[PDB]
């Protein structure tokens, strides 16, 4: 059916143009913070499912929480981003997954697909490392991690079709 | 009461001597009924102070529309460019364009109208037909239609 996915992460580490690297092939270097809500839909197939993603884009600065908690609820997999040149970034992804489960009210939260991704992965001065982002997901979930970089294109497509396939898995 | 599109960006400009005002352009639908909102983001980000609030310049460029008062959509896009709409509205009052960002944010946001319209209404042409497609920069005229 339709498989909604959301993006969360603090303001900057690439949630918009993570989407629209996806869905449009396009990358923008410009600033703007994402006030309000939006989202594109996206077909594909995946393990020999047809499938309508629709992929909602979000505020990650604090003081827009209220424009997009409304919209946690009914989603069906999280994408939980931060960068990898941004250490507070990655130290904010507990924060990012206990905010969601508040706001989204989900049954069964430690069943709940999330996928995490650290964005900007072509640039090579990093404050994360990906040994630490790896030993963090290990060890509040078991969830698969993503290295990504909307820029260049790095496994952007890889991190949207796990998310699809998390979803499918989880049905169930 | 839930959202069926959302833009950030789309401008408006009140007067053509004044720069445009960047917004939150969104559709939603409570039963049937879909309205149109666009909103100025000095209003949405917080950035005007819990005294002034309430009445602020921009709460006199806040819109909100029910389609169902909406017979046509004058849409513009040109190339290397942001689409306009105009909304023209029964009561002949004069609105101002909005204009989205560079991109296919027009078309994504007709057809979100689209889909929403279902099934008691519907954009004529239809946006899959041939006359769909617009004429040729490009021009759309669409009504709204209840069959
Ligand atoms: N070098 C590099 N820059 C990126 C990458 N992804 C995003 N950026 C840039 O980082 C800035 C932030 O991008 P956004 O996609 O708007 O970040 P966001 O998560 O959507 O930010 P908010 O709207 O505030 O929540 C922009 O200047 C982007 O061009 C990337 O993968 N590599
Ligand atoms: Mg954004």
């Amino acid at each position: 059916s339709l498989f909604k996915i959301i993006l969360l992460g603090d303001g900057g580490v690439g949630k918009s143009s993570l989407m629209n690297r996806y869905v449009t092939n396009k990358f923008d270097s410009q600033l703007f913070h994402t006030i309000g809500v939006e989202f594109l839909n996206k077909d594909l197939e995946v393990d020999g499912h047809f499938v309508t993603m629709q992929i909602w884009d979000t505020a990650g600065l604090e003081r827009f929480r209220s424009l997009r908690t409304p919209f946690y609820r009914g989603s069906d997999c999280c994408l939980l981003t931060f960068s990898v040149d941004d250490s507070q970034s990655f130290q904010n992804l507990s924060n990012w997954k206990k905010e969601f489960i508040y706001y989204a009210d989900v049954k069964e939260p430690e069943s709940f697909p999330f996928v995490i991704l650290g964005n900007k992965t072509d640039i090579k001065e990093r404050q994360v490392s990906t040994e630490e982002a790896q030993a963090w997901c290990k060890d509040n979930g078991d969830y698969p991690y993503f290295e990504t970089s909307a820029k260049d294109s790095t496994n952007v497509a890889a991190a949207f079709e796990e998310a699809v396939r998390r979803i499918l898995a989880t049905e169930d | 009461a839930t959202l069926l599109y959302g833009k950030n960006n789309v401008l408006v400009q009140p007067r053509d001597d004044m720069e445009a005002v960047p917004g939150y352009l969104s559709l939603h639908q409570t039963a049937d009924v879909m309205t149109l909102k666009w909103t100025p983001n000095q209003l949405m980000n917080g950035s005007v102070g819990d005294l002034d609030y309430e009445k602020s310049v921009y709460w006199d460029y806040a819109v909100t529309i029910r389609l169902e008062e909406i017979v046509y959509l004058h849409c513009h896009q040109q190339v290397d460019s942001g689409g306009t709409v105009v909304l023209v509205s029964q009561d002949g009052i004069q609105r101002p364009p909005f204009r989205f960002p560079k991109g296919g944010h027009l078309l994504q946001f007709l057809s979100c109208l689209e889909n929403g319209l279902l099934p008691h209404g519907q954009l004529d042409p239809p946006l899959w037909s041939q006359r769909g497609k617009g004429k040729v920069a490009t021009d759309y005229v669409f009504r709204i239609i209840y069959p």
